[PDB]
């Protein structure tokens, strides 16, 4: 079994899709919103800023490109949320790419 | 992206 | 609409768990039978000598504690049964920690 | 393991 953190979202009231896309409403930005609430992001009506109803993290200044999962997973691995979402092949994928690229740029010093 |  | 070989296997006559476990009769190996079996190999009665029912791929040499699944990706990356079986982001894991290790022993030149 |  989970722990206290861990299982318990620290922002129930946002746990539905619906509560978090309704949060999206004027979307200026980039980044795509129906994406953003589905990685569990929703929005704090600053800017682009978004926040996990789950661990909490929020996210900020992103680019055109980017994916909300990437992100998820690049910055918060240890959210429960993402991993019962994408599993943890997907996270430690995230991540062992970004290990080896720091690694392919340490041979120049 | 970045955190906060 | 994803080719001919690719779809087809090597050697249907081992495509079902039952036709390969059976090979492994007499089983003097460390290795875990019925986890080769599931894992689409089979054996050729030449030590301990497997080869995947559908991409063909053989292996042998099989240390105690490796896992069937591993090596075949560790060598069998393109194999269609393994797609299917464990998924991309299994397959891509085992190839990029591969690849990182070597970018970290690659700091001793 | 080693193929073959
Ligand atoms: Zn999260
Ligand atoms: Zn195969």
């Amino acid at each position: 079994n989970f722990p206290n953190s861990t299982n318990l979202p620290r922002n129930p009231s946002m746990a539905d899709y619906e509560a978090r896309i309704f949060t999206f409403g004027t979307w200026i930005y980039s980044v795509n919103k129906e994406q953003l609430a589905r990685a569990g992001f929703y929005a704090l009506g600053e800017g682009d800023k978004v926040k996990c109803f789950h661990c909490g993290g929020g996210l900020t200044d992103w680019k055109p490109s980017e994916d909300p999962w990437e992100q998820h997973a690049k910055w918060y691995p240890g959210c429960k949320y993402l991993l019962e979402q994408k599993g943890q092949e997907y996270i430690n994928n995230i991540h062992l790419t970004h290990s080896l690229e720091e690694c392919l740029v340490r041979t120049t010093e | 992206a970045v955190p906060f």
